[PDB]
């Protein structure tokens, strides 16, 4: 009593349920490291200007 | 000539004085600018000095076609 696979439904993507618990971490990455912090506040002008040698803005 | 062409002597010293704080403050920014540029170039943490690496936004997460990888 076997049915042959009609043309298109061997290459199907199907659905597995399993009681094998997800992996959590496949790859053994290590932990990542801490990032820059961030940028924070608001702009304000520049003290006494460019302070580029005599040029007093 | 004094009434008429020239100020007090308090005028000039507290401008000098106005002066003097203005380029104190200036050189004290500048040293520090000096030693911040220093230190964030050396470690490489701070905001300048930052060079770019590659963006993890192009790594494909799909099957590869082989179980491994
Ligand atoms: C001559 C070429 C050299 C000087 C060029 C002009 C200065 C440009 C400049 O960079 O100013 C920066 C800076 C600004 O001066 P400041 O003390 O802030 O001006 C007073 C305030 O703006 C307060 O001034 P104010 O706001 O009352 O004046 C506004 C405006 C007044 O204009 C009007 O009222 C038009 C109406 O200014 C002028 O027109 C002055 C005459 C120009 O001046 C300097 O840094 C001095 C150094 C300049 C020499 C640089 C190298 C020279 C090389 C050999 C020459
Ligand atoms: C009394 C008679 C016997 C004694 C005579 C004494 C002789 C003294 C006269 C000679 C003057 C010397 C020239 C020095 C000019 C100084 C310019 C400057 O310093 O003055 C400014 C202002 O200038 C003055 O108003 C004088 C300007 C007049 C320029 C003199 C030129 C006169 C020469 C005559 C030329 C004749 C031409 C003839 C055409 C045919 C001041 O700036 P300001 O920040 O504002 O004021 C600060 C003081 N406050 C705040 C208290 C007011």
């Amino acid at each position: 009593g076997w049915v042959r696979p009609d043309l298109g439904e061997l290459s199907k993507v199907t659905k597995v349920k399993t009681d094998r618990p997800l992996p959590e971490n496949p790859y053994h990455s290590r932990a990542r490291p801490e990032p820059n912090p961030e940028a924070e506040g608001d702009l304000k002008p520049a003290k006494h200007g460019s302070r580029l040698f005599f040029w007093t803005m | 000539i004094a009434r008429t062409f020239y100020d007090g002597p308090e005028k000039n010293y507290e401008k000098t004085m106005a002066i003097l704080q203005i380029e104190a403050e200036k050189a004290e920014l500048r040293l520090k600018e000096l030693e911040v540029r220093r230190l964030m170039r050396a470690r490489g943490d701070g905001p300048w000095y930052q060079y770019p690496t590659i963006d993890k936004a192009l790594i494909d997460h799909s099957p590869k076609t082989t179980p491994d990888n």
